[PDB]
């Protein structure tokens, strides 16, 4: 119950959104891609 | 620098269909987030997060608020890009 | 607010002279920084922290990685200087 409800459930994410690219560290990853434009309608 | 009204709302409105489910036939500039669309202040904080990851737009909480129309988050997003 | 391309490769060279030894004679806009430069993509992180402490040209991670060419650093530079 306090794993999955606490730990898993908000924890963990949180400390994956805390280090945003170092929780991948060895690995080179973007905090987000380069922008796209905004699309043409429909 | 002058992505159109109909471009950001195309945009937005792919976005507000994955967050909620709502078709961007319905997303037009004069629906009302809480009581047109029926999107409370915890989907709005999403979609903001999810514009920022598209579409490098910054929206912060402060002036998430205040934003109650569609119109209103176009107009923000126009006057941010303006500069 | 329109440092030329001359200008802007004159203040690069001289810091490519200090981080490698190149001769800013070889600094040229069409030189690759890996194959032609030989210049590592970690030679590349001092010359980008030199360049924002001489003349607060801040380049991120993200996008010190795309600039392949010298041309590449100096497009950046200038359409970083365009706002
Ligand atoms: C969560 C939201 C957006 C939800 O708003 P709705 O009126 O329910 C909240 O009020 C707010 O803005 N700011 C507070 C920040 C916060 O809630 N943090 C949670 C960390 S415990
Ligand atoms: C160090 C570099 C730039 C070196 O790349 P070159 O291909 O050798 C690496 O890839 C990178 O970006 N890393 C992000 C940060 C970091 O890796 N290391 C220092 C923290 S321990």
């Amino acid at each position: 119950l306090f794993d999955t409800l606490i730990v898993r459930s908000f924890m963990t994410p949180s400390i994956a959104a805390l280090l945003g690219k170092w929780f991948w560290w060895p690995q080179v990853v973007r905090q987000r891609p380069i922008p796209q434009p905004w699309p043409s309608p429909a | 620098m002058a992505a159109t009204q109909e471009e950001i709302i195309a945009g937005l409105a792919e976005i507000i269909e994955e967050v909620t489910g709502i078709e961007p036939s319905e997303v037009t500039p004069e629906k009302s987030f809480v009581d047109d669309l029926d999107i409370d202040s915890l989907s709005m904080v999403e979609i903001a997060v999810q514009t920022e990851d598209k579409y490098g737009v910054k929206i912060p909480d402060e002036d998430l608020a205040g934003l109650r129309t569609v119109g209103d988050v176009v107009a923000y997003i126009q006057k941010l890009e303006e500069e």
